C-alpha cells in the first residue's frame, strides 16, 4: 500500500 | 512535517522476568542467526519514516517491529512465554508485506529472513 523504498542491492 | 514515532517499548519493569531455554534459544540463535544474515540491516531498527522520506509508512503501519527493538527486549526479559517473541518476529514480517509492493527488493528480502526464521524454530528446544 505505500510509497516504497527502492532498491536494497539485489 | 511528519515525525517518527517513539520506538517500541523496551522494558516493562511491572511484568515478572525469566529465563528459559527457549528465550535462550529465540536469543543467541534465532535472532543471532537472522541478524547476522546479509539481508538483516533494513530490520535492525525501527524504520526512519523522517530519514528515509516514507511520511506514509506510519500512516500505513501501526504496529511496527524490528530485530532491533526484539533483540532489546530479549536481552530485558521483556517477554516471558517464547510464542510473545515469535509474534514480534511475524508482526515484522507483514509490517513488510503490508506497506512494500510484492516483488520490491526489501519484500524478497523479507521473505529470505522468514524462511531462515521458519527453519531455526522448527528446532527451537523443549
Amino acid at each position: 500500500s505505500g510509497r516504497g523504498x527502492g532498491g536494497x542491492g539485489l | 512535517s511528519h515525525m517518527n514515532p517513539p520506538p517500541p517499548e523496551t522494558s516493562n519493569p511491572n511484568k515478572p522476568k525469566r529465563q528459559t531455554n527457549q528465550l535462550q534459544y529465540l536469543l543467541r540463535v534465532v535472532l543471532k542467526t537472522l541478524w547476522k544474515h546479509q539481508f538483516a540491516w533494513p530490520f535492525q531498527q525501527p524504520v526512519d519514516a523522517v530519514k528515509l522520506n516514507l511520511p506514509d509508512y506510519y500512516k500505513i503501519i501501526k504496529t511496527p517491529m524490528d530485530m532491533g527493538t526484539i533483540k532489546k527486549r530479549l536481552e530485558n526479559n521483556y517477554y516471558w512465554n517464547a510464542q510473545e517473541c515469535i509474534q514480534d518476529f511475524n508482526t515484522m514480517f507483514t509490517n513488510c508485506y503490508i506497506y512494500n509492493k510484492p516483488g520490491d527488493d526489501i519484500v524478497l528480502m523479507a521473505e529470505a529472513l522468514e524462511k531462515l526464521f521458519l527453519q531455526k524454530i522448527n528446532e527451537l528446544p523443549t
